[PDB]
RNA sequence: UAAUCGAUAAACCCCGAUAGACCUUACCAACCCUUGCCAAUUCAGCCUAUAUACCGCCAUCUUCAGCAAACCCUAAAAAGGAACAAUAGUAAGCACAAUCAUAGCACAUAAAAACGUUAGGUCAAGGUGUAGCUUAUGGGUUGGAAAGAAAUGGGCUACA
């Protein structure tokens, strides 16, 4: 299939120039970005599956990595380990062999000659390197891999890094390393805010259980909560809604120290009360320092509640309840 | 409109694509018959389709109902019949039957449907029409001079003329429309009392009250087409007299200068002039195709120019065409497949080739399929400037477009190669037109031998012998023997390969045939042998030739 | 109106414009079992007769 | 086990098309409808109609075009004038095609009070997407 | 006897324009669209299928015919029709104070033979009782007149009529109720006075 | 190169009675798919920046409405199966519009409305006052 | 389009108190036609002629039974 | 033919219906009011007993359109629990899919 | 009327039960005839009942350079046309109802001994067209299946051979007879023996062997003595090249071994 | 009682029916019509039998993972095909998984769940092969289709 692809490039390019002249852009700076706004547009699809939408790629992307030829006319394979199934994979392992191999004579002879000038490059935890997984060694060795094969390459990669590294063979060890996101899971922080010469002034969002609650605080007024244009004692006659208003303000000592008004919407009297507290610890985050917003996070003030009621199931009652199983 | 795109009304799928003219004229024949087979489905049970679903309420889609309503009432029974022939005729029978008195106006409907349909059978209702009851001579000549003058008796309308000028009654712009055309199409050894008819009826017509419409202007002009060719001063005279009154010719009026004018320009050519500066002044305007008979106008205002051989003009004549109307003015595509053809003739050879492939991609795949003539012309017009880079491209399309004319455009659409030169970037163009036309005939036609010829030195310049010399074994071996000038070019290029193995079974078959210049193959093939060193082979083919 | 439909496509049947499979099987069908010999009886005899 | 609009494995040799491989549970995942129309929204009407006059022109259909049809045809209505998209099998003559086309294209308008398109895509085969 | 015939793309040129070749709206025939376009759940060791005898391009709606060019040309033939809006009432604020009396229709399109609609009918009328010449005892009275179709904080009086068959028939009986509760709020009768 | 000339022949007439005033115009188009609204309005707003109309554009909540269906066909009630409709609603919102102007701006937006959408078109017209009602006394 | 209602407008619909003059005004016909009427009225369905037959079918009902109306006790026209 | 016999007599019932519509609205609106005299409504009631019975809009039942099931259809689509699900799976029926939440 | 309905294929495939329920483990096999007409075979799409000729479809588009009209044929001409397709289904019956008898190598109703063909060519290219197998006996096999039970399986022992020494055998199992018997083609070429024959026509001497339980004692014969063995040895030693011999088979008969 | 039918172990028992005063209704008693819905047909029509002939749709194993075309091997082969410091296994495909939906992730739910077992349910959604009705097992109108001696399944109300 290597003359198909090649005829699928030109086709590629003929139609890629046919779409920048019928949209208007220049087909110099034609790129993906517009060839797939330009698809949307002219197919738009409406399908939940994003591969079953329309798309035209360059044809490397759509059409998998394609086995070269292995022998030439008169039938001889051109690499010396095409009989051994895996001809990639096993000069790969030979490679590594190798160069474990001679970085091992290398260090030897320097042992013998009493020099060391080899540094322990193995480390790369600032970094954030991992190793290939098996998808990506795959697509790097056009023939397909096993788990055994390649816990057997991971292993000899570790016991080649374990060894005083060449010049040489780092840049070979590094390009099977991988880098990994970063991990923190530290929210932003609001500015504080000031609007109407009003100072101390932070806003915060919250949802629990189909209510939503916004909340307004400023810092600078005595502790009292407005909620829905009523005071909280008022709108909350249960005492354990008012301990969930109480509860953030109680983590932080602040409370008599900021002013708060609030508007909740949906649910009950419970779910009001966990939206107002969420929306309430997250507009508090401003107001204190970076230490104790995140022990508010670990006490489970930042966090949602994904407890949302589920849908009941045909032929049960609530979803778990079934009916009356008679066995006989 | 689209170039590489087909018409709208053929499916765009490319199976149902038509590839020549006759094909695309029978895939719209063949929807319009599917179209009347079901709209006679629909009047043959109308009971299917009474059901509404429409709000508009759109007729256009309801059938249509054959029947008439009333058939007890005579008075109620003709109405209905004479809008929808044979039926017609028994009508006046059954009202007849009970003698019910008729009126002017109920048998002027009766005499107009057999006039517009329909030799003894006329007679007889015109004398029905005439003896039965006192008719109003308005609604007589409407019917009688329209329908005797396609049966070949106009001597009826000159004798009811006399009635209808007695009977104190005026004659309608529409009696002499016909009148001069009965007058006119009897011609006995005179055509001077002939045109002074006419020319007394149109003096009559002024003093009658009644002005004469176009009509009788295009007319007259109709008339003065078939007897005289010399007739172009009252012509002229009435084309001038046509714009005093105020009102605009039509197209056909200037049609019927054109044609006379193209009748007599074959011997003097001083009459073109009085057709190229007529067309300036009406190309000015915006027309409308108001008169049914302008689809022969530009099939007379553009031969003339094809004739001629004028360019500027074909221009001109074109931006007319698509001014106003580019589709409006055309009705069968019998003359637009004329005009099309003679109009590409003149864009080919003498304007500049570039301007010659613009034009033809636009016409040719797009609009309709040229005849066998422009095929000449557009080989005609690639040796005069020495263009072979778009000869495979010509001829891809000729297999499609000329296929049925194949077997005599052939042997002219390779005479080309003959006369330029083989540029040595160009072998795969002269390979593979030159295998995909023998691929064909012998899998089969008559095949030329002058295309042997041209491809003997198609492959002289490529350096491939190899395959120039099996194509000469397959006409060799089919009863028909070309000349010897193309066995003494080949046999320079066997020498020039080093091949004497080819010689000597080209002479031993050619001579055997009695060639004319078997003294020159022979003489030719010892030149070759001395410097192949087979010299014991030189005498071996004389001593066959001998037995 | 499922009579005009039927009768529609019934005469198109018989017109031979529209081809029925199931009417068609439903004929071979026929044609099978009265070959066979068990056809449908005349109106009239088939109680007493 | 569900059936419902699902073709059984065979040994794996018979050929099947897209629309015939993707079980109904698939339905604007992975496939989209045959038919596009209005009756099926919220505060829309008249959809029995539709489906009735739908229905209708399948069954017309697959026996105007009888062997020569390759999958299910696209119904499209869009402002009072209903587009009939069909894949056929290049079986029959052009000559046949377009007088069959004309026919139908006047006989529907007639029959249903509306201006109707048709238009025919030619296939040299059925197309196969799954085993064949 | 069967022929091939190759499709446009071969014969489309890199320059020539899109909407000439797709003026209306269009079934998406592959044969005159160049783009290869492949659509489709693509197989394990597959691709999507081709333009091709995809059902899946057919399916969906083309908007071939709407490409950004073609609809700048579009627009510019249509700039004739229109006419130019007065800069007169850019705010709101003056168009309350010289057109008061607000309009609202509905209209609704949906494909089908049919286009009768029982919701085209609804009319409705908004006027602000802040630009009329209601005193404080036609005011006082035109309230009670009209119940709940008035609001106090808006003070925007609504008129809801859908009993008139047609739409004309219905904004003029909302045209009529508004005269008449305009003028039977001045008439001050014998039984106002208890 | 074979383009032909006059082709614009348009018949416009300008009538003396007064134009009719629009306040606000809303085109609510409601379909089931989402890449096809979001096509729909970008071709609008494309169409409507054109002739300078300053379109607004915000997409009203979404509607599901499902059903239940038995399952099998003679006797399964415990197994059922669920239907789903669901209608995506795309709001267009144009302000100071003109008679003439609202005409063909609808005239472009209704001739290419794709066939799987439906559209509301609600028009807030606007008038001074009523003759009956500029100065009376009963 | 293409619906005019046969060119009537709306005091053709909801005024019918001018068809109400073959009854009697002060008994018991007046009360029960005057929901009828407002029925009417605010029917958009039914056409002015159409709402023109139900009255008349009212008119001639009534001035047929004409003895249950006399035994009624009441007097009516 | 029609679907079955139930459809042909269901038809019959509903044109039936259709022709005996305003008659019946008219005696109805001597029956359901208070304003007349009881007299009269007796002889209102005789006069719609006399009426033909399968005038009546209280028989029509609403059967499928393809199989004419008497129970298991939906009034929107006219169509039984069945062929309405036959339709759907095929893809058939616009904006119906499976329900998945 | 119309709506109720189906297509042929269902209706096909409801009429046959070719997925019958009963047909699976075992409960049929009573009538095992099972035959689909296609219908839609020779019905022209132009044809029908009242004989109209369209232009389009019956007959020609265009005819003496004009275009025909909506004609009717006449009675008699309908009568002959129905006549003639009435013919064809006779026609197409006489060739459904006929069977050609099979080959009996053996006996009637065995495969024991009957051509199977020449093997199928290998993957590089090479033909046997002058090899010639035969099959040497037919086995169904039956397996205990966890959810179906008894799997049968169709064993076939096939012997390949050219005439001049070449020759040998293989054991082809599938869960269809020609599966069977195309395993076994292919796969008897890859296992060929060579034997050695005296004047091509006898062994060179008499061998007597004993195998895992059957003894085999065969005798060199003269050109007279022409094939006296087994029934199977004879169809072995055909295809082997050997035109005499005397064999004996004593003990067990089992033909594999 | 003159007065339907089917389901009737897990997988039936507020099940066909998201639904019965006439109609629905296929049940019965009284009465009428027999080329009797359609353009026509020595034809229509049958809720007549066969779910042990079917298709269409499902139930159970079943959130179990196996099924399986083409090959190859076994000192024969009914059948089996594995040792990762690897001892004969490659394997397209269907399953599983992933993806999709519950408009952001993760989880969960939903959805999906092959080949087959139960001759499992459905001729009464609809058509149907075979065998049976045709002045009747077909088509219409009216009136009735109770009632509880008793047992039991599932729910609501409570027994505070
Ligand atoms: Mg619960
Ligand atoms: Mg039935
Ligand atoms: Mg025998
Ligand atoms: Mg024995
Ligand atoms: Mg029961
Ligand atoms: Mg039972
Ligand atoms: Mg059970
Ligand atoms: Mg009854
Ligand atoms: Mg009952
Ligand atoms: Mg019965
Ligand atoms: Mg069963
Ligand atoms: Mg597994
Ligand atoms: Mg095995
Ligand atoms: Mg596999
Ligand atoms: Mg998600
Ligand atoms: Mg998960
Ligand atoms: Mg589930
Ligand atoms: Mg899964
Ligand atoms: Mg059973
Ligand atoms: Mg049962
Ligand atoms: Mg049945
Ligand atoms: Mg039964
Ligand atoms: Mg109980
Ligand atoms: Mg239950």
């Amino acid at each position: 299939t290597v003359d198909f692809i090649k005829k699928q490039i030109e086709e590629f390019n003929i139609g890629k120039r046919h779409l920048a002249n019928m949209m208007g852009e220049d087909p110099e700076t034609f790129t993906q970005e517009d060839i797939d706004r330009a698809i949307a547009y002219l197919f738009p699809s409406g399908l939940f599956e994003k591969r079953a939408r329309p798309i035209m790629k360059h044809p490397e992307e759509i059409f998998p990595k394609q086995r070269a030829i292995q022998w030439g006319e008169d039938g001889r394979p051109f690499h010396f380990l095409f009989y051994t199934g895996k001809q990639s994979y096993y000069s790969l392992m030979h490679d590594t062999y190798g160069k474990l191999l001679d970085v091992e004579k290398h260090h030897n002879q320097l042992r013998a000659k009493d020099l060391l000038a080899e540094k322990t490059k193995i480390l790369k935890d600032p970094i954030g390197s991992r190793w290939l997984i098996k998808e990506e060694l795959e697509e790097m060795l056009v023939e397909k891999l096993s788990d055994q094969d390649y816990a057997q390459f991971i292993r000899l990669l570790e016991r080649l890094s374990a060894l005083p590294c060449g010049a040489t063979e780092e840049d070979f060890v590094n390009r099977f390393r991988r880098s990994i996101p970063i991990q923190s899971k530290k929210q932003l922080i609001e500015p504080l805010q000031y609007d109407e010469q009003g100072m101390a002034f932070s806003r915060g969002e919250g949802k629990r259980k189909t209510a939503k609650a916004e909340v307004v605080v400023y810092g600078q007024g005595s502790g009292r909560i407005d909620v829905n244009g009523v005071d909280y004692l008022l709108y909350f006659p249960v005492t354990q809604d008012r301990e969930q208003l109480m509860f953030p303000l109680h983590f932080l000592d602040r409370l008599g120290k900021h002013d708060m008004t609030c508007a909740v919407s949906g649910g009950g009297r419970s779910a009001q009360a966990g939206a107002v507290r969420l929306a309430m610890a997250r507009a508090l985050c401003s107001f204190v320092t970076e230490d104790e917003v995140e022990w508010m996070r670990q006490a489970g003030l930042l966090t949602a509640d994904p407890r949302v009621r589920e849908r009941k199931k045909p032929g049960q009652e609530g979803a778990r309840r079934k009916f009356t199983w008679k066995k006989r | 409109r689209d170039s590489t795109a087909a018409p709208y009304v053929f499916q765009d799928d490319p199976y149902l694509i038509p590839t020549s003219s006759v094909e695309s004229h029978s895939f719209l024949l063949a929807k319009k018959s599917g179209e009347n087979a079901a709209k006679f489905i629909i009047n043959s049970y109308p009971k299917y389709f009474q059901k509404d679903i429409a709000e508009p309420h759109i007729p256009c889609l309801m059938p249509e109902y054959f029947e008439p309503q009333i058939e007890d009432v005579s008075e109620a029974a003709l109405q209905e019949r004479i809008k929808l022939x044979x039926x017609x005729x028994x009508x006046x029978x059954x009202x007849x039957x009970x003698x019910x008195x008729x009126x002017x106006x109920x048998x002027x409907x009766x005499x107009x449907x057999x006039x517009x349909x329909x030799t003894w059978r006329t007679k007889n209702n015109a004398e029905r029409i005439f003896a039965l009851m006192p008719e109003k001579n308005a609604h007589s000549y409407c019917t009688m001079i329209r329908g005797m003058v396609k049966h070949q008796a106009p001597t009826q309308a000159l004798n009811l003329y006399t009635v209808l000028l007695n009977n104190r009654l005026r004659a309608d712009v529409y009696t002499f429309n016909s009148l001069i055309e009965a007058t006119a199409l009897v011609v006995n050894e005179k055509f001077e009392e002939k045109w002074n008819n006419i020319l007394d009826l149109l003096k009559q017509m002024v003093t009658q009250n009644v002005k004469p419409n176009l009509q009788t202007f295009n007319t007259i002009l109709k008339c003065l087409r078939r007897f005289y060719a010399f007739g172009k001063l009252p012509a002229l005279q009435t084309l001038r007299e046509m714009k005093a009154i105020g009102i605009e010719p039509s197209l056909a009026t200037y049609h019927y200068v054109i044609q006379l004018f193209y009748q007599h320009e074959s011997p003097s050519k001083g009459s073109s002039l009085i057709i190229y500066d007529i067309m300036n002044e009406v190309m000015g305007k915006r027309f409308s195709p108001r008169d049914p008979d302008d689809d022969m106008f530009f099939q007379s205002a553009m031969r003339v120019c094809s004739s001629l051989r004028d360019l500027e003009l074909a221009y001109q004549v074109h931006g007319l065409l698509n001014t106003g109307d580019n589709w409006k003015l055309i009705g069968s595509d019998h003359r637009r497949n004329f005009y099309y053809s003679k109009f590409f003739n003149l864009l080919c050879f003498m304007e500049q080739i570039d301007v010659t492939l613009k034009w033809y991609k636009d016409l040719i795949p797009s609009v309709f399929f040229p005849h066998s003539q422009t095929m000449i012309d557009l080989l005609q017009a690639l040796d005069v400037a020495n263009r072979l880079d778009m000869v495979p491209q010509i001829w891809k399309d000729s297999k499609e477009y000329g296929h049925t004319f194949r077997n005599e455009l052939k042997e002219e659409i390779l005479m080309l190669m003959a006369r330029d030169q083989h540029p040595p970037e160009l072998q795969v163009a002269f390979a593979d037109c030159a295998a995909d036309i023998k691929s064909t005939y012998e899998s089969q036609p008559e095949w030329p031998a002058s295309s042997l010829n041209y491809v003997a030195v198609l492959f002289l310049r490529a350096g491939r012998t190899q395959e120039a010399w099996k194509m000469l074994g397959l006409f060799r071996k089919h009863n028909k023997i070309p000349r010897a000038e193309l066995l003494n070019e080949f046999l320079d290029s066997a020498k020039a390969s080093s091949s004497p193995a080819q010689a000597i079974e080209l002479v031993k078959l050619a001579s055997a045939f009695s060639l004319p210049v078997c003294e020159g193959l022979t003489r030719r093939v010892m030149a070759e042998f001395t410097l192949t060193q087979e010299q014991r082979e030189a005498l071996g083919e004389l001593t066959a030739l001998t037995s | 109106n499922h009579n005009t439909y039927f009768a529609l496509m019934g005469t198109l049947r018989f017109l031979g414009l529209y081809r029925d499979e199931h009417q068609d099987f439903r004929d071979e069908q026929l044609r099978l079992k009265k070959l066979r010999g068990k056809g449908k009886p005349r109106k009239g005899e088939g109680k007493r007769a | 086990k569900n059936r419902a609009a699902r073709v059984r494995v065979s040994k794996g040799d018979k050929p099947v098309t897209y629309e015939e491989a993707h079980a109904p549970h698939y339905i604007a995942h992975r496939k989209g409808w045959l038919s596009l129309h209005t009756g099926n929204l919220d505060g829309e009407d008249h959809a029995a109609e539709r489906t009735v006059e739908d229905v209708f022109l399948r069954k017309f259909m697959l026996g105007t075009f009888p062997g020569c049809l390759a999958d299910q045809l696209v119904l499209k209505r869009r402002a009072n004038q209903l587009e009939i998209c069909a894949l056929v099998l290049r079986q029959l003559p052009p000559h046949k095609f377009y007088f069959l086309v004309g026919y139908s294209e006047t006989l529907l308008s007639h029959f249903y009070k509306c201006p109707v398109h048709l238009h025919l895509q030619t296939v040299p085969s059925k197309v196969v997407y799954k085993y064949i | 006897r069967r022929k091939a015939l190759p499709p446009r793309t071969e014969k489309m040129a890199v320059d020539q324009d899109w909407p000439s070749v797709y003026p209306v709206a269009a079934p998406f025939k592959p044969s005159a669209v160049p783009l290869p376009v492949r659509m489709g759940y693509p197989v394990k060791r597959g691709v999507p299928m081709a333009k091709e005898g995809n059902l899946e391009l057919l399916k969906i709606p083309n908007f071939l015919h709407l490409t950004p060019v073609a609809i700048k040309r579009h627009c510019e033939a249509l700039k004739d029709f229109c006419t130019e809006w007065p800069a007169a009432l850019d705010s709101d604020e003056k168009c309350e104070k010289h057109f008061p009396i607000e309009i609202d229709t509905a209209d609704y399109v949906s494909a089908g033979p049919s286009i009768r609609n029982p919701k085209a009918r609804v009319v409705t009328l908004r006027v602000k009782l802040s630009s009329l010449n209601l005193d404080d005892h036609a005011k006082k009275k035109l309230i009670k007149l009209v119940g709940d179709r008035y609001c106090k904080s808006t003070d925007v009086l609504t008129i809801k009529t859908d009993r008139c068959p047609l739409k004309r028939q219905n904004y003029d009986y909302a045209v009529y109720l508004l005269t008449v509760l305009y003028h039977e709020s001045w008439k001050t009768e014998e039984w106002e006075k208890k | 190169v074979d383009v032909p000339k006059d082709m614009t022949k348009p018949e416009i007439t300008i009538s003396d009675e007064p134009d009719t005033l629009y306040k606000r115009l809303s085109v609510l188009v409601k379909g089931h798919d989402k890449a096809v609204l979001d096509s729909y309005e970008y071709f609008a707003v494309l169409a409507a920046k054109e002739l300078g109309i300053s379109i607004k554009v915000h997409e009203p909540p979404r509607k599901i409405e499902r059903f239940t269906l038995l399952k099998s066909v003679h006797i399964f009630k415990k197994h059922r199966v669920q239907y789903e409709m669901r209608t995506l609603y795309r709001c267009l919102e144009l302000e100071h519009l003109t008679g003439s102007t609202a005409d063909v701006y609808l005239e472009y937006i209704q001739r290419n409305l794709p066939e799987g959408v439906a559209m509301e078109v609600t028009k807030t017209k606007l008038e001074q006052l009523p003759e009956h009602i500029r100065k009376p006394i009963w | 389009a293409g619906f005019d209602d046969d060119g009537s407008e709306f005091h053709e619909h909801i005024f019918l108190d001018k068809y109400l003059q073959d009854f009697p005004k002060q008994g018991p016909i007046r009360h029960f036609m005057e929901l009828v009427t407002c029925g009417l009225s605010k029917n958009p369905y039914l056409s002015v002629k159409q709402k023109v037959e139900h009255i008349e079918w009212f008119r001639n009902y009534f001035n047929e039974k004409r003895v249950i109306l006399k035994e009624s006790g009441i007097q009516l026209n | 033919y029609y679907v079955d016999w139930k459809m042909l007599r269901d038809v019959k019932r509903r044109k039936m219906a259709y022709e005996y519509a305003d008659e019946r609205l008219r005696i109805n609106s001597l029956r359901k009011n208070t304003i007349l005299p009881k007299d009269l409504q007796e002889v209102a009631d005789e006069e719609i007993a006399s009426l033909p019975r399968d005038s009546c809009p209280v028989r029509i039942r609403n059967r499928c359109v393809m199989t004419s099931r008497p129970r298991g259809v939906k009034r929107r689509w006219r169509l039984s629990r069945i062929v309405f699900r036959h339709l759907a799976d095929h893809g058939q029926l616009s904006g119906v899919q499976r329900a998945m939440w | 009327s119309f709506f109720t309905k189906l297509t042929a294929d269902e209706l096909w495939k409801g009429a046959l039960a070719e997925s019958g329920a009963g047909a699976r483990k075992g409960r049929g096999k009573r009538t095992k005839k099972k035959r689909r007409k296609d219908l839609n075979r020779g019905q022209i799409i132009g044809e029908g009942r009242h004989g109209f000729l369209w232009p389009g479809l019956n007959i020609p588009l265009m005819r003496n350079g004009a275009v025909q009209t909506i004609a009717q044929r006449s009675k008699e001409d309908q009568e002959k046309v129905e006549a003639d397709m009435v013919q064809q289904r006779e026609e197409w019956d006489r060739r459904r109802k006929m069977k050609v008898k099979r080959e009996r190598g053996w006996s009637g109703n065995t495969w024991g001994g009957v051509s199977l063909g020449p093997p199928d060519p290998g993957p590089n290219g090479e033909t046997y067209d002058d090899f010639d197998t035969r099959i040497l006996e037919v086995r169904n096999v039956f397996n205990m299946t966890a959810k179906e039970g008894r799997k049968r399986s169709v064993r076939v022992l096939v012997a390949v051979g050219n005439g001049k020494g070449a020759a040998g055998f293989a054991i082809g199992k599938a869960t269809e007879r020609a599966d069977a018997f195309r395993k076994a083609k292919n796969r008897a070429v890859h296992y060929l023996h060579y034997i050695e024959r005296y004047e091509d026509h006898t062994i060179y001497h008499d061998i007597s062997l004993k195998f895992k339980r059957t003894h085999i004692k065969m005798k060199k014969q003269p050109r007279g003595y022409g094939l006296h063995c087994h029934r199977a040895i004879m169809t072995i030693c055909r295809l082997i090249g050997i035109k005499d011999l005397y064999a004996k088979v004593s003990g067990s008969v089992n033909m594999l071994n």
